[PDB]
């Protein structure tokens, strides 16, 4: 459920 | 690449990012606690290089597996890395 | 390569093996559903080469992933090969 | 506990 | 690989064969004058390893392009080959 | 590399150029219809890395033959890329 | 990597620099006349990826070996090269 | 490859041999104490392969460098080995 | 006979 | 037309 | 002695 | 002057 960009 | 195929790409930073967003971990509900590419962002490195999509899953960095890690530290790890930055992916499916 | 580190193996089969045994799958109590390296056979093709050791991690087989497979899946591939195999792993730690 | 020969 | 993919093999020989059969050449009518695989030997190295099919066009062995190969050129080229072998495919239409 | 060996190279591009022109295509008067370089533009990212030359074949772009392109194809493929570029060429005659 | 193994870097320029300075060649008192990394630069390409650090040895830049390189031939060579840099190195010990 | 290029070769050893005669290491008075291919046997695997030469230098096996070897650490480096071997060279003037 | 810039 | 074994 | 800036 | 097979 975590999204993180990079 | 077909659904399940290795493949690797060097991807050059554009505004000093990969131009992706990933999900998964050790620690999350996603498939086998796996990093997966949730989206490509508009005219960022990874839709301009045009190899890696929505689904597919990240397995290492500039070397270094991404097995066991959590959200938070593959997220380091991808974060942690110099302009051109070297994944290592398997093809997810369409 | 030091514990995490990603590489790579084209093996020479003996007596028609690599000279592994493997433990693992998705549907295992095994380390993340990961193929493992469990032993190390005398005199046998990986010995011999000496990259592979118990523990070390098989990623890929011929350009395709092992995530998701089932024991019996990951071992047909790894069988389901000719006389030289590219290997993808991860290393271990001793 | 799987442990295969390959 | 998907069709138009690039890939390599590095392909052990079983009866000092690779076990394929190819066609073409600057001095044939297939198309493009490319070096393409016809069939796939029975219990031979290709097919046993599994990544070339009939129809995969031959770029290039042991670092070595094929083109403007005559067909008795790149023949001779396959064959003055050790024990292992690397190709650089192209993979074609199924 | 010396005339004939494959040989790969990673490419930044500068001013969002690779900074060569290419000329021919299966639809051209070029040599068997292939892609070659026809110049390397001063100061651009060819000439800076110093691996391209005049002469020298394109292969693939980014893990895609350029086999069987129309001279706008393979101008598309090579234009449709991000800032660093994987390119897979043959060595040429100087 | 642990010591003595070899790995390879694509390395993108910061300031149009790889961030490294370099000690040694045939004609220098440091070990061998090999080429080494004698620091690591702050802010710069070499310490952001973070697989380059101070002892590695540099053995070849874009394909090209540093071996007999006087310590000038050898800048020279790292020095004469584009935006992205393809670096064959010794890891060494910390 | 042109005389100090970069090349790697997968190597699979006959009777048990990789088929060349080598010379150098730190303890000797071969040029700059390296690893060089002083033969090529008849009817070997590097001869029938056709891309190791004499005078070209060892630079690794398997992945670990044999920068720094005496003679005999070489030397059995490269006998530790299994069938088929990864091999790094730089190519010699013939 | 046709060249292009990339 | 030509195929040969390799 | 020579250390360069690449 | 040592010369050795592998």
């Amino acid at each position: 459920e975590q999204v993180s960009a990079v | 690449p077909k659904p399940g195929d290795i493949f690797e790409v060097e991807l050059a930073k554009n505004d000093n990012s990969l131009g992706i967003s990933v999900t998964g971990g050790v620690n999350t509900s996603v498939r086998h606690g796996g990093i997966y590419v949730k989206a490509v962002i508009p005219q960022g490195a990874a839709e301009s290089d045009g190899r890696i999509h929505k689904g597919d899953r990240v397995l290492a960095v500039n070397g270094v597996s991404l097995e066991g890690a959590t959200h938070k530290q593959a997220v380091e790890t991808l974060r942690n890395t110099g302009q051109v930055v070297h994944l290592l992916l398997e093809k997810g499916q369409s």
